[PDB]
RNA sequence: UGAGGUAGUAGGUUGUAU
DNA sequence: ATACAACCTACTACCT
């Protein structure tokens, strides 16, 4: 009743299990040895009790690698014997899958046999299997698909799927913890147009309506801007942080999102010169700002054991991040990487084809780990203490330097 | 420290009413829905390029394998997997001199080059539709690749050497709606990528490893361009219908336009995806603003109810509309006076521009594919591109980027959005990949507008995927 | 709802329009491919569409 | 343009309020 | 018309 397929098990597997599981779904009993996920040692015995007791044909899928294979010779030498039993002339066939190997070639026991012509074409060697089987009176039941597909779940895809293991993941954002109490709006006036630089200021600050918004005091301004200097505490507007992080504000005074987006900029901008604080390479990109090591800064670009700074070839490559801040779901920093490419140890390559170039070539070797470290050890070494780093706003901001974690109930298992 | 959630793999289904996660593996096992009898292929290109699409149609029929065939499955050969013939006896040849190309190619603009060489094809194509008596089921042009290089926008043609949107393929598939032939347009490299070699004797592109998969794709493309469904979604619910609207910039006009296009997909009574295009791109008289006037917007929506009540009987359930942008109040009442009472309107905005990467601690490998972070009960990340299992590779490159889903306007669960995009990601017909990262509907609305607006001369483009994609 | 109109001329363009709509619609907005199409046309119609 | 993915280079719009 | 934030598209370049 069945049909025994006897081939080079690790070589000429991707055509023998196409072909046991096209015969198979079209209602023929088929054993072949990868079809079972669980060989036991006494296997040979097995197969020689399946060979003499239950195959009714014998399939040999002849190739280079199966020609001379000691244990595909030895079923042969069994099938023969039962062939010759049986007083069966076609119990053997042979399946010619390979064109490397001649016809001048086959084994002593297969030379004398008519093949069936697979090389060409497997759907035509598949309409030769049938039609023999037909004319032969092979046994078979009634085609169904439904065996194949749960043979192909149960063997070829048992140790690829999801498993219920808890995984724990590594992002780029980094929680805000600690914020000033008040946002203040001076009543600065005119000023001298108000430090119409403004983004040249020490603190980061922004202009309202007729206010300069900012989490500093009034007199932090007295450098730059001497009106202040004179300016009293009666013509501010103070506002709670925490309120407005709530979606507590309203009226026709100021809107929320607009608000939030106020903080956003001082945030962002507190960020910039925080990191111009720490006195490194920035790089301007087409729309941001990355902020980068040199080759010399660092004994020797090996921060925690990661490495910063290396050599592809002849040039340097640095990793690089580029912060934002947001707010959100909640407030957090946005840390996107990069790698940026100098000819020398500090400078930098003007055309930006190259650079491009270069960092597809080089991003191609890194993987989750390296990006997942690189990343972590630049943003520790911006750390001011144990586990912040702070931002100036008197008043200042502090950040975590460990990413929030995410937790997964589901992961794989390499 | 937050939770996530994950979202089963969706199965798609095949022949015999088998289901399954990989396209290739069902194509190899079962086969397509249809049964195309044959393929007749009509090559037009100079002879080296018959001869290498005849050497590429011999070499497809044998099986051809990859490095690992865990990781990309082999192709058994084009018969054995769709059952039909696509041989290199049935090709039909309208030469194409290599003098007329050289005639046209070194030209000073490129707007008149890539008309000229365009129209060399398409005359060709026109009359041997009209003049000849055989039939021809695709059209491939294989193109050299001094066409492609010196065709672009923003090529350049070396001073040694030397409407409508200055682009070849889009320019060539804009041009020949009218007459309903669908295309595939071949490049001489991709099929012969061994004969054309750099300076240091090695080839520019790598088939190697990859040989199989490159079979399955060009393979899969020509089956669905001649009228055969190799795959269809199992798990969609009824009475819903997927909109996917797409923005598009027209340089053609002298004043800009923003051109919007739309796909369409659902289920019939016969349980058939019914899967196209929604076309007279509705365009906006305003430079920047990719919102749709209260007039179209109602056109659109009743053009797309009209189809859902005369290809089903009734108007639909309910309706999604993910759009790469935020549809706005006005545009949305707009819709909503056209909707009736029993149809639920969602406005849904998809979007990979949120900065959100998450690195897995202990290993080389990436998040696992389906994972997703519900932020609230309106927006959500999902990770369609990722580590699956079943090939034991990553879809991404480096770290893959999430999708943040948000329902914008409408009520629904976030979750059933969720799982209705991961299901839809299976559904690309232009390549046989395991599924890829942006709804299908998203993706193929963005073909159709990289068409229809190259070309202003289009009255009533045809519906059918096969003369866009 | 064509067919019984009194002039032959109007008769005859509303139902070969009726006919030909379809077809057109097949063959740009739906996705299988057809060789020939076999147009059966019933007796009623082919008896009164005569100059 | 076999097809996806990852980046980079440019431009534009919108709410405020100088 | 300047400054900003929050969204938008067009056009390449490299990997497999
Ligand atoms: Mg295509």
């Amino acid at each position: 009743n069945k049909i025994f397929i006897s081939h080079a098990t690790p070589d000429d597997n991707d055509f023998t299990r196409w072909l046991a599981l096209k015969l198979i779904g079209l209602g023929y009993e088929v054993w072949c040895d990868i079809l079972f996920l669980d060989k036991g040692v006494d296997f040979w015995s097995n197969i020689e009790k399946v060979i003499r007791e239950d195959t009714c044909k014998f399939l040999l899928v002849s190739s280079s690698y199966s020609n001379q294979r000691e244990g595909v010779l030895k079923e042969l030498a069994v099938a023969a014997k039962v062939k010759k039993q049986l007083k069966d002339d076609k119990f053997i066939i042979p399946l010619a899958i390979d064109e490397q190997l001649s016809y001048d070639d086959i084994n002593i026991d297969i030379v004398r046999l008519n093949a069936i012509d697979f090389k060409m074409s497997w759907a035509r060697g598949l309409k030769d299997i049938l039609e023999a089987f037909e004319k032969q009176k092979v046994p078979k039941e009634v085609a169904d698909a439904s065996k194949s597909n749960l043979l192909y779940q149960q063997i070829f895809l048992h140790d690829k799927s999801v498993i219920e293991k808890e995984e724990i993941y590594d992002s780029n954002w980094l929680s805000i913890l600690s914020f000033p109490e008040e946002l203040r709006f001076h009543e600065y006036n005119w000023m001298l147009p108000k430090r119409f630089d403004v983004r040249e200021l020490t603190f980061p600050a922004v202009r309202y309506k007729n206010y300069l918004c900012t989490f500093a005091w009034a007199y932090d301004f007295t450098y730059h801007l001497p009106k202040t200097e004179t300016y009293h505490k009666s013509k501010t507007i103070r506002i709670p942080t925490e309120e407005i992080l709530s979606g507590s504000y309203d009226s026709n005074f100021i809107r929320n999102a607009e608000c939030k987006r106020l903080i956003v900029q001082l945030l962002n901008k507190a960020f910039e010169l925080r990191m111009k604080d720490k006195e490194v390479q920035e790089y301007e990109m087409s729309n941001k700002t990355a902020y980068w090591l040199e080759k010399g800064k660092l004994e020797k670009d090996k921060f925690e054991k990661t490495m910063l700074v290396g050599k592809q070839k002849d040039k340097n490559w640095h990793f690089a991040i580029s912060g934002a801040s947001k707010l959100y779901p909640f407030p957090v920093l946005m840390i996107s990487s990069h790698i940026f490419f100098t000819a020398d140890g500090k400078k930098l390559i003007d055309s930006s084809s190259v650079q491009h170039s270069s960092r597809r070539r080089q991003g191609k070797n890194w993987w989750n780990n390296t990006w997942r470290t690189k990343l972590l050890a630049f943003i520790k070494y911006l750390s001011d203490d144990d586990t912040s780093f702070y931002l100036e706003m008197e008043e200042k901001v502090f950040v975590s330097n460990e990413p929030v974690k995410f937790k997964g109930n589901v992961s794989y298992n390499i | 420290m937050k939770e996530l959630i994950y979202i089963e793999e969706p199965k798609i289904l095949f022949a015999h009413g088998q289901k399954c996660t990989d396209a290739r593996d069902g194509l190899a096992l079962f086969g397509p829905l249809n049964n195309l009898y044959g393929i007749k292929s009509g090559v037009i290109g100079t002879k080296q390029g018959l001869k290498i699409f005849r050497d590429y149609l011999d070499h497809i029929q044998k099986p051809i394998y990859n490095s690992n065939s865990i990781t990309r499955p082999m192709f058994p050969g084009f018969e054995a997997v769709f059952d039909c013939k696509w041989e290199s006896t049935g090709i039909t040849f309208k030469e194409v001199t290599n003098e007329d190309i050289g005639k046209f190619l070194y030209n000073s603009s490129t707007h008149k080059r890539t008309y000229d060489l365009v129209s060399l094809f398409i005359d060709k194509i026109i009359s041997a539709n009209k003049n000849e008596d055989e039939n021809v089921d695709v059209w491939f042009v294989i193109v050299p690749d001094e066409i492609y290089k010196y065709c672009r926008p923003n090529s350049v043609l070396p001073k040694e050497m030397v409407n409508y949107d200055a682009q070849f393929h889009d320019q060539f598939k804009a041009r020949l709606l009218k007459h309903t032939i669908p295309t595939q347009i071949f490049r001489e490299s991709t099929l012969a990528w061994r004969d054309f070699k750099n300076a240091f004797g090695l080839p520019i592109r790598d088939f190697s490893k990859i040989e199989g998969h490159l079979a399955w794709t060009i393979s899969t493309a020509a089956f669905y361009k001649a009228g055969g469904k190799p795959w269809k979604l199992s798990d969609v619910r009824n009475g819903v219908c997927y909109l996917g609207l797409v923005y598009k910039k027209v340089e053609k006009s002298k004043n800009p336009r923003n051109a919007c296009c739309a796909a369409q997909m659902f289920l019939d009574n016969g349980d058939g995806t019914v899967f196209k295009g929604e076309v007279g791109p509705w365009y906006n008289p305003k430079n920047g603003q990719y919102h749709l006037e209260p007039k179209e917007a109602k056109a659109l929506l009743s053009q797309s109810l009209q189809s859902y009540k005369e290809q089903i009987g009734e108007y639909p359930k309910e309706v999604f509309i993910h759009a790469k942008t935020r549809f706005n109040h006005q545009e949305w009442d707009a819709f909503l006076e056209v909707t009736p009472k029993e149809t639920n309107l969602v406005g849904v905005t998809i979007s990979k521009t949120k900065p959100l990467k998450l690195y897995k601690t202990e290993g080389d490998y990436t998040i696992l594919r389906g994972n997703a972070y519900v932020v609230n009960e309106r927006s959500a990340f999902l990770w369609t591109v990722g580590y699956v299992p079943k090939i034991q590779t990553a879809l991404s490159m480096e770290v893959p980027n999430p999708l943040f889903i948000e329902i914008n306007k409408g009520e629904a669960d976030i979750k059933q959005v969720l799982k209705d995009i991961l299901s839809l990601t299976k559904l690309n017909y232009n390549a046989c990949i395991f599924a890829d990262g942006e709804p299908v509907t998203l993706r193929f609305a963005d073909k159709i507008g990289e068409i229809l607006t190259a070309s202003t001369d289009i009255k009533t483009p045809p519906l059918a995927f096969k003369y866009y994609i």
